[PDB]
């Protein structure tokens, strides 16, 4: 059976343009545990994405936190693209500083 | 937040033709990861995931690492066994998960025990709360159940759970109680977003709290409002704290009738807050 | 400390 990932894209600290911060892509509630996660800046791979080690929750679904360092800017768009078997297409979630 | 707990989450994924199955074991005290083993490491061994665990000596790590090797065996073997029971082809990837451990009360004795197993993400077999009987999800699991009733496995697990699980938990608590028994109260605030004609979205934010146990609710005129309240899952900030938000859709001009309630054990008093203009 | 399943499926 396949469980579709739930994705949250958000910053560790309250965003302040010009101020360095951490961008998190938190991915949950998926099975199988094989998953690919890319963090994008203006549509391009951020080459230094630190991925935490995968665990699973009390429902047997897996979770993982991808994160990278970034600097919020008036013009830069950030995203998280996730590839999983439950999804016919890769899923992209843009960073919304209001969520 | 409740009784103290020690829990282990172990998982094995078969990778046919790519070598041994991958094996990962993670340990949690009070929902905080403190120990981890990964088979795809250079020197596969248990490593501390918490500073208060480097208080443990050399013999500890080597011992539990040995346990890890034995477990890897068990997992590979039973992965193959389950391939048998479910009548599946041998070139597929499959997962086997084991979750186990103990919640202990204020007295320091076993309050609740766990022994459960899932195959391909679905329940396989679980020790009931009596710690004496087994819940088996399907026919393939009934085999293991008869086998384990015949062998008296439940008594073995119950003995481990009531015994050394609790003693280890006590030990660990005693070592890490300075960092484990700590609270970070949340910083709360409310944001306002246009949404539609006459409708706005109010969002209550709770940020930077530890532990993760939190309750956020809305309130219309002092009364609890959860109807069509959007709640996101508590998420890690990445530094040890957590975030959560809760949103409601509200008539424009009526925002002053709504309040957000934040409940967290770090707060001396619950937070009540509203959309504060300008 | 982690422990063994001991029993087989």
């Amino acid at each position: 059976i396949q469980k579709t990932p739930q994705i949250q894209v958000y910053s560790r600290h309250p965003p302040e343009n010009g101020k360095p911060n951490i961008l998190n892509c938190y991915v949950t509630q998926f099975h199988p545990p094989h998953i690919e996660i890319q963090m994008l800046k203006n549509g391009k791979k951020i080459p230094k994405v630190e991925m935490s080690d995968m665990s699973f929750s009390k429902d047997w679904s897996f979770y993982i936190l991808a994160h990278t360092e970034f600097t919020p800017t008036e013009t830069d768009t950030y995203a998280c693209r996730v590839k999983h078997d439950s999804m016919a297409e890769p899923k992209t979630v843009y960073w919304d500083r209001d969520m | 937040a409740g009784p103290h707990s020690m829990r282990y989450f172990e998982t094995a994924v078969s990778r046919p033709g790519l070598g041994e199955p991958r094996y990962i074991s993670v340990g949690y005290v009070d929902n905080k990861e403190f120990v981890r083993f990964d088979s795809d490491a250079e020197n596969p061994r248990y490593e501390p995931q918490a500073p208060w665990m480097e208080q443990e000596g050399p013999e500890y790590w080597e011992r539990i690492t040995q346990i890890a090797k034995g477990q890897e065996q068990w997992f590979r073997v039973n992965l193959r066994t389950l391939l048998g029971y479910y009548n599946q082809s041998a070139g597929g990837t499959h997962t086997l998960q084991w979750m186990y451990g103990c919640d202990v009360g204020s007295d320091g004795r076993l309050l609740r025990g766990y022994e459960q197993f899932a195959y391909d993400g679905c329940d396989y077999i679980a020790l009931n709360e009596d710690l004496k009987t087994w819940t088996a999800a399907d026919m393939a699991a009934q085999i293991t159940r008869r086998k384990w009733e015949q062998a008296g496995a439940a008594e073995y697990y119950r003995a481990y759970l009531e015994g050394e699980c609790v003693e280890w938990l006590h030990r660990y608590l005693k070592n890490g109680n300075a960092t484990l028994l700590r609270t970070d109260s949340p910083k709360a605030h409310v944001t306002h977003h246009p949404r539609s004609k006459g409708e706005v979205t109010l969002r209550c934010w709770a940020l930077g709290f530890y532990p993760a146990d939190i309750t956020l609710t809305w309130q219309l005129n002092g009364e609890e409002l959860t109807q069509d309240m959007e709640l996101v899952e508590t998420r890690p900030a990445g530094d040890g704290t957590f975030q959560k938000w809760a949103s409601v859709v509200v008539p424009l001009g009526k925002e002053q009738n709504y309040t957000c309630r934040v409940y967290h054990e770090g707060l001396p008093e619950p937070l009540t807050l509203r959309w504060e203009p300008p | 400390s982690p422990s063994y399943v001991y029993h087989q499926f």
